[PDB]
């Protein structure tokens, strides 16, 4: 299917690098036109640069000339941008971009980090009984000094996916630490709180082997 | 020569009201093509506007947007929450390809300013399969921006985090902060979570305890 | 001004080494004509050039260089012809020059007639072609033109 | 000013190549640009290929893309053709011409190149008189002539009565045999009631192979 | 694109009009020429680009297109005028060029005077022996000769060839060589040669014994 599925989460340090694997997927691999993309955390979106696998010619954007490598095979059905000096403000899903598409997949998640590859620390909060006297519920799954931003949060209540009623923050910690901490607040009406008997927090993250649920209950 | 400069940069604005938007261009809006675009915070962005009048195919028509000339326009009727988004000018039919800048939609909501709802968050099981007792309490339903929180009235800041604020679907803001001790300290010791809300006026120090 | 220059000294940059002085004065910035050369006192006095002529550098001679006055019936100007440049003609509105010259490349072509299930990449109608590469149905593609992209 | 002129006709045994030599003057070389297109007698002019002269870039038409060979010379301002193996079908009237603006067209025109490919020799040609009917004298009018056949290469030039003769005489062109050599009619009328009388006498000239033949006409006994 | 002329000999009077029908394959736009050619003469350019007449080119011709059945018209006709017509485009990097043309004037018809000629005994001692027939003064060009011998048709033995049209009496002729090895013109008596043409209501045949 049209899609655009590169290399997952990677760690390099800065000044590093690595090869990016576009697999362009559904269409006709054509490889003519190929263009990459990426934005910097919160920042606007920039344009890589474009290329001419079949018939060998490159066309990057006279800004990041500098950093211009990227390769393709016809057989293969798959682009490569080879990128060399990696640096932290880099980081971002890169989309491997091309005209005559102009749709961009789920980005090649770019994970230039300078602490540790750590695992979160995971809490979850009950909500408050005065709270619950108020009317509504506010459950609360705490995530620890991790690393780097990238982690998953998702609620199972009745180990059922929830969707369309989380919201979610993270803060900073460049002092001591270097480290990333998020605050995911999940809330709910005092029916549906009583009716369901069940919750848990699941987290997913680059740091730990697999993802860890911990639950908690009334009693 | 590719410049790409979006006019007015911060729009904020309740349900109903419509949307004026522009990029500056030098040659590409009235004869050359350019696009409009939107990405959603933190994914993969999307094509509306085609052929600078064109819509995505199989979409509802709320963007009115067909500006030309050298600076071009869109324009929304009862501005949806979906609606709220960052948007970008193209500048295709030239050589290098370039993308625009973004249009953050802040959704105002009209709020009213109200004192903080401080709630204390105890710890049952996280201690015990942790060894560290994360404490804090939840700072709920405040308007407007912003609001002061200490530990103890500051007597110890070596674990607390204290999170952004963020806004809620009734235009109040939430708020929570954290702070990590062992078991041992939690035992013994008294916690207060002191908060100060200046803009109303008010202050609340709530207990906190296992 | 009329600076001496020195045995073993380089007269510094716009001023060249005027031998009916033997003395360094300024020199007049790309858009002028040098109608008084420099004498002891009297630096060279700027005034700008006429219509269709100009100098691209920084210059001192008395007369100016000459631009072209016309492509063709067809043919307009992408660059006009002003007192800094030169009259920068290209092959017709809607059609790409495939081969080069000093500004008239000797064979223009078609801007190009790619079928529904053709997508322009990009004209570069100033030294290249359009192209045409299938974006079949592409989001609406049923217009023979080729003049435009794969829109509807 | 693309002034064009060529080269005139060429003979080789088959299998050779020769390389042409359409020089130009008038106009500066690099700015034009020289085609290559053929004009081979019956046949319309088929275009060989296209030669950049400034940028040397080169487009050799699809039908002579690797037989033909566009090379040329800078300095002498003349693109050099050359057409691998020249045969029987290749021997033809060849032209070159250009462009002066930024559109083309063939605003100008070369003289035009001749090649003929063939394994004849130099031959002089037999002059054989043409002996007016025997029982048309009385008509009118009767015609005679001679014949000139077998001869290599053209032209062979005419005359009546050492040029006293022009009245009603016609030269036609030559035509080009199967065994190689060309051949010729020269005819004139004359007034019937004078065959008895008048002599009728034809010069044929082959200067090519200096070859020099009075012939008289008379009527058949 | 493959340039033609659908037009390559026409029937015209003096100080009449008539059209040429260049005609090409894909499209030139503005892209089309005219190319005029007297026979034997460096052929030159009529109207370039569009209707844009040549530098110094005789007012009478006029004409333009913009699509893929090109056309121009000619006011006055005049004896100088007959001559080969073609065109090329110029669109892509295929240029080419249409088939020719060529004016021929439509004044009186007149009849040819045919005569038969034997071979000579100097050609007999040669070893070799033709016969020609004589075409003369006739109009139009189109003329057909037939060689009997025997009353039997020869192919591929004989050849042809029209002279130009005479300039003080607008007339043409045409000889056609007969060529025969020696046995075979020794072994034959009766030779004739028919001659066909628009001026004479039957063929005439003119001929002659060997002996």
């Amino acid at each position: 299917e049209v899609q655009l599925q590169q290399s997952g989460a990677e760690l390099v340090k800065p000044g590093a690098s690595v090869k990016l694997s576009c697999t362009p997927s559904g269409f006709n691999i054509k490889d003519t036109y190929m263009h990459w993309v990426k934005q910097r955390p919160e920042q606007g979106l920039e344009w890589i640069g474009r290329i001419d696998p079949a018939n060998g010619y490159t066309e990057y954007d006279p800004k990041f000339q500098d950093k211009a490598t990227i390769t393709a095979d016809t057989s293969s059905n798959t682009a490569y941008l080879q990128l060399s000096s990696l640096t932290s403000e880099d980081t971002a899903v890169y989309y491997c971009a091309d005209t005559q598409l102009y749709y961009w997949g789920q980005g090649t998640t770019l994970t230039v980090s300078s602490a540790s590859v750590a695992a979160p620390s995971v809490f979850i909060f009950p909500p408050s009984d005065e709270q619950l006297k108020s009317g509504t519920a506010s459950v609360v799954c705490l995530l620890n000094n991790f690393y780097p931003r990238e982690a998953k949060v998702q609620w199972k209540v009745d180990n059922a996916l929830q969707s369309g009623n989380s919201q979610e923050s993270v803060t900073e910690q460049d002092s001591k630490d270097s480290t990333y901490s998020l605050s995911s607040t999940l809330t709910l009406s005092k029916a549906d709180y009583e009716k369901h008997k069940v919750y848990a927090c699941e987290v997913t993250h680059q740091g730990l082997s697999s993802p860890v649920t911990k639950s908690f209950n009334r009693g | 020569q590719i410049v790409l400069t979006q006019s007015p940069a911060i729009m904020s604005a309740s349900l109903g009201e419509r949307v004026t938007m522009t990029c500056t261009a030098s040659s590409s809006v009235s004869s050359t093509y350019l696009h409009w675009y939107q990405q959603k915070p933190g994914s993969s962005p999307k094509l509306w506007i085609y052929s600078t009048s064109n819509l995505a195919s199989g979409v509802p028509a709320r963007f009115s947007g067909s500006g030309s000339g050298t600076s071009y326009s869109l324009t929304i009727s009862n501005m949806e929450a979906e609606d709220a988004a960052t948007y970008y000018c193209h500048q295709y039919h030239r050589s290098p390809l370039t993308f625009g800048a973004g249009t953050k939609l802040e959704l105002k909501s009209s709020a009213s300013t109200k004192g903080p709802s401080v709630f204390p968050l105890a710890p049952s099981s996280k201690s015990t399969s942790g060894g560290t007792a994360a404490l804090g309490c939840l700072v709920k339903d405040y308007f407007p921006e912003p609001v002061t929180v200490s530990w103890n009235s500051g007597a110890l800041t070596s674990g607390v985090h204290t999170f952004p604020a963020v806004l809620q679907s009734s235009g109040l803001y939430s708020l929570s902060s954290v702070v990590t001790v062992p078991s041992s300290s939690l035992g013994t010791q008294t916690y207060i979570c002191n908060v100060n809300h200046k803009p109303s006026n008010t202050k609340v120090d709530k207990k906190v305890e296992p | 001004t009329p600076y001496a220059p020195e045995p073993g000294s380089t007269c510094r940059l716009r001023e060249y080494y005027d031998q009916t002085a033997q003395m360094c004065c300024s020199k007049c910035s790309p858009g002028q004509h040098a109608k008084v050369f420099c004498t002891k006192t009297s630096d060279t006095v700027c005034d700008s050039c006429e219509d269709s002529t100009y100098t691209q550098l920084w210059n001192w001679v008395p007369e100016c260089l000459s631009c072209g006055s016309r492509c063709s019936s067809d043919q307009v100007e992408t660059q006009a012809c002003t007192r800094e440049q030169n009259r920068i003609c290209t092959c017709r509105p809607g059609w790409y020059c495939a081969l080069s010259k000093q500004e008239g490349c000797r064979l223009c072509a078609p801007l190009r007639k790619c079928r529904p299930g053709f997508g322009v990449a990009r004209p570069g109608t100033e030294t290249s072609d359009v192209v045409c590469k299938p974006c079949a149905p592409g989001t609406f593609s049923n217009t023979t033109s080729s003049t435009d992209i794969c829109r509807p | 000013k693309v002034q064009l002129q060529q080269s005139g006709a060429e003979l080789v045994k088959p299998g050779a190549s020769v390389k042409l030599s359409c020089k130009a003057s008038g106009y500066t070389f690099t700015e034009s640009i020289i085609h290559w297109v053929k004009q081979r007698s019956g046949q319309g002019l088929e275009w060989i290929g296209w030669f950049y002269p400034g940028s040397d870039n080169i487009n050799y038409n699809e039908k002579f893309k690797d037989k033909a060979t566009l090379t040329a010379d800078k300095s002498s301002s003349t693109v050099y053709m050359e057409l691998t193996r020249l045969t029987s079908e290749d021997s033809a009237v060849y032209f070159c011409a250009s462009h002066e603006g930024p559109y083309v067209y063939f605003d100008y025109w070369g003289q035009g190149t001749t090649l003929t490919v063939s394994s004849a020799s130099t031959k002089g040609p037999s002059v054989f008189p043409l002996a007016p009917s025997s029982k048309s004298t009385s008509g009118g009018t009767a015609a005679l002539g001679c014949l000139v056949k077998d001869y290599f290469p053209e032209p062979v030039t005419v005359s009546w009565n050492s040029g006293a003769l022009t009245s009603g005489v016609h030269t036609f062109p030559a035509v080009l045999q199967s065994s190689g050599l060309y051949s010729l009619s020269s005819v004139v009328t004359v007034p019937s009631s004078s065959l008895g009388t008048q002599t009728y006498i034809c010069n044929v000239n082959h200067k090519p192979s200096n070859t020099k033949v009075d012939k008289k006409v008379e009527p058949k006994s | 694109i493959v340039m033609t002329q659908s037009h390559k000999f026409m029937s015209t009077s003096v100080g009449d009009r008539v059209s040429i029908t260049c005609k090409a394959s894909q499209d030139v736009s503005t892209a089309v020429a005219w190319y005029q050619q007297k026979p034997g003469q460096s052929p030159k350019l009529l109207i370039y680009w569009t209707s844009t007449r040549h530098t110094g080119v005789p007012d009478r011709f006029t004409g333009s297109g913009s699509g893929t059945d090109y056309t121009l018209t000619i006011s006055s006709v005049q004896a100088e005028d007959l001559a080969l017509y073609y065109c090329q485009h110029h669109y892509s990097t295929p240029y080419t060029f249409g088939g020719g043309t060529k004016l021929e004037i439509q004044r009186t018809v007149a009849a040819p005077s045919v005569f038969i000629f034997p071979p000579s005994d100097e050609q007999l001692k040669s070893g070799t022996a033709s016969v020609v027939c004589l075409l003369n003064n006739f109009y139009p060009r189109e003329a057909k000769v037939q060689w009997k011998v025997d009353n039997a048709l020869q192919s591929g033995n004989s050849q042809e060839s029209v002279t130009e049209q005479d300039s003080k009496d607008s007339t043409y002729s045409l000889s056609s060589t007969l060529t025969l090895s020696k046995a075979d013109y020794e072994k034959h008596k009766v030779y004739a040669c028919e001659v066909t043409h628009q001026g004479l209501s039957s063929p005439v045949t003119k001929s002659f014994n060997r002996g």
